């Protein structure tokens, strides 16, 4: 009864959807899923609020991964604006699953981070779907 | 059944308890290269992960299983870091339903009747049977296979040269786990000319 | 109230693992004659149903039960055998509401106090303690029928003539099964006057 | 009559809305209370702006408590944003409450100095709601 | 959580068992001025309660359980009678919601992997593992707390002064339960210096 | 989906309402609950027939504890034809949960049999509410 | 047909339910039955009266036991006035079947006279639901 | 089938007339301790019911039949004694009837070909020939099983020791009825050791 | 509910009604049964028939017994032919539990044989009504 | 009332309509019966459907004598897959008496089992008509 | 736009779906495909019959495996005509894919011949679908 | 992925061409014994399907392909008899559409420039070249992978042990098929240990 939409990149090292989508269809048996894939990280914000919008998603997912240079970062600070403006317009959460490539040390940790990452948000997304007294729990924690 | 050929042949698994990753590769060189090709890395600490995932990429063909799996957030990260099949202390169905779900086999652990019948209830037949000695042992074990012909087990807990025999001997038993061959002690202190010996003399006392 | 008053008589019941049915005519005749009117006749294989009704026919007033009963499937083919109650190895719970749709008595087996509790509260206060040995033997017995003022305990497994007379001082304990009297080496090979002396040597035993 | 939303996160090290809560209660004996937490900072800005038009609050407390690293330092400051969008958007404030934790020199100080924070804004948001005249009293005060 | 602090610095918990519940006055005087100012009081009269009742009332700062509550119903009677936590032999888990629901600790007993597995997933984290003997003793203990880094035991059944040591050497147990400081023949027959004696030598022997 | 109205006074001197409520959200987790309290035994049946007639309660326990004298026993027969004719005009079972003083040997034993008394018919509303059948069983029980 | 409700309790000793029931089955081929049972003796007028008016029984019959106090003796008394108000109020017969537990002097007794006792009255039952005239026959006893 | 069955083994059934129900207690004992585990309870005496719930209770393997059933409420009253079948001195199909609604088995008197054809309608084949020798003894029953080859009789009235053989020689009589080893007069006067001569000697006699 | 209707005959040597009754009450609680009993086998097809249409089940079990002669075994293809027919006429199924009797090597095989026969058959059915794709999943089973 | 069709040939060799009609007047002596006569066994069928459906039988006894020759046995077979396609047509049983002439080991035998055999089955229609309950019971035995 | 039903066992000893299921989807990638088992070759006429009427299926195969017994010779007899009168009933092709297990040597040979009739079928379902002409141009065909 | 791997590790794949699909069995032991555990079973007869089947059951890690693989339908045959991968002769678009609809990998046949890059243009880049001699040989096979780096060749045609070293000298040779060390002629006249000598000396050529 209750509607995920998962945005990613084709700029990303890592697949993050995958391991969201078999977290969140783990988690409740039959919440329907919708993917849009976009080329970077600038392109997530509209593919986002579409979703919101147009497809009826009650929330979306947004992953991506911002690559190393100060170049990058300015592309990701852009890119998260763009997300919450989307949000803010929509009155729908956007959760953002943003992995910068500067956090591991081989890509043998970034594999590892980027899929850890993207299940955990996709237990919060269970919870703020289904769940929010236990959100609320963990305050302060 | 895959999963139950390659345990019917190896007949005991290591059972690893890492704290540095790195020392995955080393350690998964010796056992493979002294004939016994699979681990089962326990989820001790976030080291299993990048574990698994060093383990898979230095040793491809290695049977690797991933340890003390207590929920379906562990079954997925073991598997996406290339595992096979999970293994759990006790059964929960909870874990188990989450597995189906993930796509990954589990080897959940049992130790009486009632929880055989749980298991069995939730379609599953190769159990873990933890902790082997401390549970009654080989009586223990002719107690469960006996009712229960469905069941093959894989005793893990107490086990050791001394009575590993005596657990295989059992038709149902397919392979035991085992964790001296792998010490932490051992693995800590590089004591690697150790652990190839005791990885050949157990790969000779149980495939002769 | 019936099954509890012949078990509290009979002390021991033989549980039998027959390979051919007819077998259970001569060794219910054995048994029978030589004070040991009582059979539970494991659901080993789909050969039993037939041996539970040639038993019956031979044997009108014995008390025979069926074992192994892991589904409300083979209860009710016990049931429509002759069976007046099943016995399964462990405690599933699924299995008891199946008896009581069908309306036949199970007694379940139980080795611990969270299986008592789970039996305790579908009602059930006649439970088979097993593996009687593998799981704590006497030890055991005494601190689960401590804290369950309301249970009574058949226990099975690993019972035999030297260790049955504790298991019995326990007041809560109604009888023990046992197969070392009718154990299949035996019957198979016509041992007909040890089953006798068996026999004859435990009801003395127990019933001085 | 008044009715007050409060949003926190679970990213947050202290429990900031309890004290905010007593501190209103305490001010006013029936003032209403509504409590949304989410995961982090950045979950803050559209909570708050439901609770102002979909749950009727007349105001909010934005709860949050930003980490120590030039990273967090970002997403406190996009949150901030987001914070004043959402009170433009909907013409009703938001009180925010961030504490870095860069602030205090150790965890009693700063589980002291959240408390503090928290509860001072929650008498802020009594005089927005039913004294602004002590308010303009006071402009031009440490 | 403070119930855990307070076992940690107990160490040892008398469980008692009594007949008349006026017996509870001279008990506790002798446990509190000896160094033990805690009590778990089974749940195996009708007086019991009674007992809770007294006992709070004259040795107000005890540390005072409710033993082998078995449903909601007892919980409560503890609850009113001034229990702070109770305790049940195993683990039954509409026991433990009723206990959420009516407000009060509840540290159920469990003596295997997947009942800790049961009780770790309901959100509970001290159990009592019971019977601690029968049921594989240090070597279970060993085996529960390795996989499971979040439980801490009480160990209850066969302890005593001297095994309880190596219990209390495993970092994830609290505390013991004992009876034989507080034994209902010492009770019964008015032992009160022996009662004495073996609580001072107890609390000098955990706490030196 | 069901309703319970708990009548107890300010007269008994054990509190038996608590027990009985506690006991009635553990065996229901959602079931509603209404409390009203009297002076003494006496006002129980005006309060309970309310309770059944205007706040629709499906159901209503009536807790009192009669004293020791003769002229309280009066009281209470007084108090228990009221429950009943209160009873019958509204085609409702009240449960009357009377405690009398003599019953007990000490307070210690009052305390304890008129939480256990509230306790037990606490459960026999559930059963009378939800689970008929139970008690269709449990006849010529003991 | 005629309709009959049978209210009894589970603080009796005896079941006396069965008794009647079997009585009434015996004497009419196809009259119906409806069972409740209430905790205790003074559960039983409005569990009675709900029978006569909700369920649509021509008669009912009250089963009971009074206990040995002379505090059970009040409660009987307390019971027996509102079998006969909800008797009065709905134009019905509630047929009181009451066995004090002093009127046997053992348990062997209790559990026959119950039995005796709900057996004869259930055939009053029989009379008065469809024989009427056999009772006036039956002026002197 | 059952009653069938039980009447075919004793072969006599002593029917009682008993004044004081007290007396159905050593009664019993004798009947059964002497070979003759049976007893039709007459409904003569106020006692009767009372009596058969004594003795159910006292001796709960006899077969206990109650006697002089004239309706239904009689036919009651016996079934919540604890008798297991009912018998008339002749045949009411409204008693009849009756029985078959409450749920209990009877087996009614006839002594003629009229009466026997009517309980053949009614379903029933076991039939009470009575009073046996006043209506024409063997020569009477021979000529009713002759043209019925379907009923089975239990001929009571006039039956003695020397005549009971006669009777018992017709194959379609299943045993019958005897007042002479429990007369009133001798369980009036405590004659216990006659009334077990006359029982011992009975039951050698029927089943040499 | 679901609706199952059973039919069988006086003919058989076997009741194989009760034991496929006490099945499917075991695996569903909730179902409907409704039995008819005809004289022979080739009275079950219309039997069958008016229970799917004017009874409303859902499916029927045909439960029969063919003797052994090469008579009754042309009977049976006969009625087995009418119930295929009578399933084809009402776009519904019957299940066919006909036990032969030259399966059975003496009268206890035979009542052994019949009682599993017509269980199984009510699993069958079990699953028709409930859980298809467990069916699904047994292809090319044994 | 209960109407029953008999319909038989001129090609049998024993008049079984006379036993079977004196049969059910003697078990329900008002039942309305109507009767056709056919040439042969392959005749039947139509006339059976035709007293279904246009003399609003309830039921039907269906009766015939096959001849020795495995060319009477084709017939037969013929004609009793059109009683049962007759039969699911119009949802109303036809009881069907056909007494081969090979069963019987001379004459005497032929009118004694044919009349016997209709007798029987007369009294099967009765039970079909008015007592299925009675007809439930023989399942078991035979 | 083309619909296809597909109705297999449970009896079967091999799985013959999988691959007609994977012929199809490779022919046409447009086309819709639906599955029903049911538990023996007796069931699959109706399920064919519902699954043309009321799944709205173009056609039909029907797979089944009948046994070695001259007895499951007669069932597939039996199972071959309903088929043949649900298709005309409906206007709609059921192309019977029947392997019998007498017609390979070993499994190995059945696992293979299943298989591969399985898929020439399925074949056949395509040319009937979309290409009739294909199989004019067959005619006289080895 | 993994077939590439495999190809790399193995250097030279046997292409069979049988006349009775018993003899794979022989043929298979001899070649897994000899170091050469891979097949590629030519569809030059029907016999193919069932000698693909006897082999995945005898050498169950044997790598096995089916060869001349000319559409779907073969492909599917192929796929279903146990085969992990198809082989064409040459490229056919149509068939390797079909093969990616139903799930098998495909190494399709190529010899020139414009067919290789139509199997690129479909997604493919590992790719047999066929015929290896006929079409020019190593001179051939350098001029394609000069201006494709992406593709991998498997040559077969020609191929001898006094060839295939230069074949596999190139780069993005994986490796070569070969049927002189299974001639059919050697097959059929059962020169077993002359196969054995044949797929020895291979090894050892290749992998030295």
């Amino acid at each position: 009864t209750k509607k995920v939409g998962i945005v990613d990149t084709t700029f990303a090292r890592v697949d993050m959807a995958s391991a969201a989508i078999l977290t969140l269809k783990m988690e409740s048996p039959n919440i329907k899923i919708i993917r849009k894939t976009v080329p970077g990280i600038k392109d997530l914000p509209v593919a986002c609020k579409k979703l919101l919008e147009e497809e009826g998603c009650d929330i979306v997912m947004a992953l991506g991964m911002p690559g190393k240079a100060e170049k990058d970062k300015v592309c990701a600070h852009e890119a998260s604006l763009g997300l919450m403006l989307a949000q803010l317009m929509t009155n729908k959460h956007i959760i953002e699953v943003f992995v910068h490539e500067d956090e591991a040390k081989d890509d043998a940790e970034l594999k590892i981070l980027a899929a850890r990452r993207a299940i955990e948000h996709a237990l919060n997304v269970y919870y703020l779907l289904f769940k929010p007294e236990y959100l609320t729990r963990m305050a302060g924690k | 059944s895959t999963i139950n050929n390659q345990l019917k042949a190896l007949k005991v698994i290591p059972v690893i308890a890492i704290d540095n990753a790195e020392d995955i590769i080393p350690l998964g060189k010796v056992l493979a290269e002294n004939g016994l090709p699979a681990a089962e890395i326990t989820f001790r600490s976030s080291a299993a992960v990048k574990a698994i995932m060093l383990l898979r990429s230095a040793q491809p063909e290695m049977l690797i299983g991933a340890g003390t799996i207590l929920n379906g957030v562990q079954a997925l990260a073991a598997k996406e870091a290339g595992a096979t099949f999970v293994v759990s202390p006790g059964f929960n169905p909870n874990t188990v339903r989450a597995c189906q779900i993930i796509g990954i086999d589990i080897v959940p652990g049992v130790n009486n009747p009632s929880t055989v019948e749980a298991a069995l209830e939730m379609g599953l037949t190769t159990l873990k049977f933890f902790p082997a000695e401390a549970s009654g042992g080989i009586s223990m074990v002719k107690s469960l296979v006996g009712p229960y012909g469905d069941i093959r087990l894989m005793p893990t807990g107490g086990i050791t040269p001394s009575n590993i025999d005596n657990y295989l001997a059992i038709p149902q038993v397919l392979a035991c786990g085992g964790t001296w061959m792998v010490d932490k002690k051992l693995v800590t202190n590089g004591e690697w000319d150790e652990i190839a010996r005791l990885t050949r003399e157990i790969v000779e006392q149980v495939n002769p």
